[PDB]
């Protein structure tokens, strides 16, 4: 008798945990990729303007 | 100019990505790491030229005057976009990470948690 009731209570929380975390994870990183990506991009456009002033002045 | 205004945290981007791109994130993280460090170094631009000095002190003083009205007019652009399609890919990848997976996850976590209210029996 006792096995199945405790077995279900474990197995359910097992599937519950991953999936609320899986929810959060997909959102957050992916929003966190976006603005990441666009760092990296905009990083260079100023350098090049920046660096250019030095290069042309030389 | 520093890092582009949008800043997401370096572990929140850098652990997690769609299954289609999984190995490419850990490389693109290091590629953006070298770019953000490589751009953070630079004084954006040199000084100007002291012109009345250069015109007095280069005794070829009329070769000088060409290079004034030329350099004072001749202005440099910043480089352009070619990859802000990453922001459209980011809106589509948020529709996927949020809405599509969020509401689908809210019915699947409920499929278990409604079976956990059945496990209370």
């Amino acid at each position: 008798q006792l096995e199945e009731v405790k077995q279900a209570s474990i197995k359910q929380i097992q599937d519950a945990i991953d999936m609320e975390k899986s929810q959060q994870a997909l959102v957050q990183k992916r929003h966190y990729l976006f603005d990441v990506q666009r760092n990296n991009i905009a990083m260079a456009l100023e350098v090049t303007y920046r660096e250019r002033l030095h290069r042309v002045y030389r | 100019r520093k890092l582009a205004l949008k800043t997401i945290d370096w572990v929140a981007f850098g652990e997690i990505i769609p299954r289609n791109q999984k190995a490419v994130a850990n490389s693109l993280k290091s590629w953006n790491e070298t770019l953000t460090s490589r751009l953070a170094t630079l004084p954006e631009k040199p000084p100007a030229i002291d012109w009345a000095y250069y015109k007095a002190n280069v005794a070829k003083a009329g070769l000088v005057d060409d290079f004034e009205k030329k350099f004072n007019a001749l202005k440099v652009p910043i480089p352009e976009d070619k990859y802000t399609a990453q922001v459209d890919a980011e809106e589509k990848e948020d529709v996927k990470s949020c809405a599509e997976f969020l509401t689908q996850s809210k019915t699947r976590i409920q499929e278990y948690e409604k079976e956990l209210e059945k496990m209370r029996n």
